[PDB]
RNA sequence: CGGUGAAAUGCGCAGAUACCGGGAGGAACGCCGAUGGCGAAGGCAGCCACCUGGUCCACCCGUGACGCUGAGGCGCGAAAGCGUGGGGAGCAAACCGGAUUAGAUACCCGGGUAGUCCACGCCCUAAACGAUGCGCGCUAGGUCUCUGGGUCUCCUGGGGGCCGAAGC
């Protein structure tokens, strides 16, 4: 899985400032998270379709969380997507 | 109402594989899982023992099956 | 997901009747409390008084019934016999002033949105402008 | 890491040292595994149900350890080599449910 | 012996059936098991550990409308069925034989190949059904049940059923 304290060192990371349990940036970064290892499972696991399901889901999220940060300030967006690597 | 074994019974671990003495009084003449019916157990209960008890008859301690003597 | 507020109010109060409520709450708006101011002059509802439920800006809505009946069922006449939205989101109505309508012979209201205010049907024709067409009364 | 509880049922005719041997050899594979023991409990022997291996009674061993978890698979079927080993079964470990009347 | 309404085909003195012990093999998991649970659907029940999705409740801490739907696209998709390879206990289309019957050319009985099983790639249909698209708000209650929380007589969420106000 991802422990308490894996996943709280990614909070960390990207919280936009002291304390911030979940802004955009923090839903993007713990959502890619959760994704890249679920990924990493179905490389593996091609017959866990159900789980891809998820995946769709979860990515879908993702490009939401994104799209609306483009939108907002595009600035934050770049930063964000290049903090991560992302859209390719 | 012919004989209810929660109340037969003090406080025990429901997820205790290995609690024989406490388990073989969840069976029938067979082997078999008595029945919430007879057990008295709680929904939740039930799930609980029935996999404890496969545990243990897995284990070699409680029987799959018995065979029925005519008493 | 919520899409029409206004529907949602009026709908609200529908319902809220056709079970003799006493009163309704509905989550509170410029826009709709000035429809509600509308409705109450015109004596459909008793009146409306801002509220606040859960620390979150509500309306409630003062129903008026009409009087007992006698036979076998004595569930009192509506007053607000009949409530409809008409623009709706995804398919807006709008009225030139010679098109504004008449609802029941004059018995009922049309209430519009205007540049000069969210005024009844009469009031509309009476200052000479049209606007959006909200709901139709009676 | 998890922490779990593994069980294994030997033949009960070992002389004790035979018997001392695969309790070393047991606690060789822990050991190995990064199976840290934690406490034991020797049940000895009790009698079976039904005759695994064909004899009817088994002689039991019980060990609360802290392996780390992807490991806990092959220390099962590595315990299970050992002929003399009757049947292993490790399990996660779990606040027991308590129930009366 | 088996087998049916009765019976034959079949199997049996190369010793069957019934009984005890040994071994191999495949496929499905009795009791728990519910009128229960989970899943978007198709669907999912021996046990264990690993990897993994959805989801509910409490706290009311963070973001600050970021939401809903969705032509085409993309993925999932019972059973049967196709290709290659493996597997084959039981079952069993076709086919073989026994009976029945006016005639069976079916329903009944004895066999039996595909198939049913695993992997991989296809097929993409269904009474794929709640024959009820998704999302949200509003409109009496009673009762049974699975599952959370509380100051747990009762209160308060989320499911699953039955009965019913208004209405339809
Ligand atoms: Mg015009
Ligand atoms: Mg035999
Ligand atoms: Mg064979
Ligand atoms: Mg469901
Ligand atoms: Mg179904
Ligand atoms: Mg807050
Ligand atoms: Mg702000
Ligand atoms: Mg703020
Ligand atoms: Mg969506
Ligand atoms: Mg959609
Ligand atoms: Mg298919
Ligand atoms: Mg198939
Ligand atoms: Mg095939
Ligand atoms: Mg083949
Ligand atoms: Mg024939
Ligand atoms: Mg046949
Ligand atoms: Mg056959
Ligand atoms: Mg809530
Ligand atoms: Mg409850
Ligand atoms: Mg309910
Ligand atoms: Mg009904
Ligand atoms: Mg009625």
């Amino acid at each position: 899985p991802i422990t308490k304290e894996e996943k709280q060192k990614v909070i960390q990371e990207f919280a936009r400032f002291p304390g911030d349990t979940g802004s955009t940036e923090v839903q993007v970064a713990l959502l890619t998270l959760r994704i890249n290892r679920l990924s990493e499972h179905l490389k593996v696991h091609k017959k866990d379709h159900h789980s891809h399901r998820g995946l769709l889901m979860m990515v879908g999220q993702r490009r939401r969380l994104l799209r609306y940060l483009q939108r907002e300030d595009p600035e934050r967006y770049r930063a964000l997507i290049e903090k991560l690597g992302i859209r390719g | 109402r012919k004989a209810k074994v929660k109340a037969t019974l003090g406080e025990f671990d429901l997820r205790d594989y290995r609690n024989v003495e406490v388990l073989k009084r969840f069976l029938s003449e067979t082997g078999k899982i008595l029945p919430r019916r007879r057990t008295g157990l709680s929904a939740k209960e039930q799930r609980i023992l029935a996999k404890t008890i496969k545990r243990a008859r897995i284990l070699g301690l409680l029987p799959f099956t018995e065979k029925l003597v005519r008493k | 997901m919520l899409t029409d507020p206004i529907a949602d109010m009026l709908t609200r109060i529908r319902n809220a009747t056709r079970v003799y409520k006493e009163s309704t709450d509905v989550p509170a708006s410029r826009f709709k409390e000035e429809i509600l101011r509308i409705l109450a002059r015109e004596g459909f509802i008793k009146g409306y008084e801002r509220v606040d439920v859960d620390g979150k800006p509500y309306l409630r809505v003062y129903l008026k019934y009409g009087p007992r009946r006698q036979g076998p069922d004595p569930r009192p006449e509506q007053v607000i016999h009949h409530i409809r939205r008409i623009s709706k989101p995804g398919r807006r109505v709008y009225v030139g002033v010679k098109e504004i309508p008449r609802v029941r012979r004059g018995l009922g209201i049309a209430i519009l949105s205007t540049s000069k205010g969210v005024l009844t049907d009469r009031e509309a024709r009476k200052l000479g402008v049209g606007g959006e067409l909200i709901c139709e009364v009676w | 890491m998890r922490r779990y509880e593994v069980n294994i049922v030997l033949n009960p005719n070992l002389d004790q040292s035979q018997l001392a041997l695969e309790k070393e050899i047991i606690q060789r594979a822990l050991e190995n595994y990064g199976a840290r023991v934690e406490k034991v409990e020797e049940l000895g022997l009790r009698r079976l149900a039904y005759p695994i291996a064909k004899d009817p009674q088994g002689y039991f061993l019980w060990y609360q350890v802290e392996m780390p978890e992807d490991r806990v698979n092959d220390l099962a079927r590595e315990l299970r080599i050992r002929d003399n080993v009757r049947r292993v079964m490790v399990v996660k470990s779990q606040e027991p449910f308590l129930a009366n009347a």
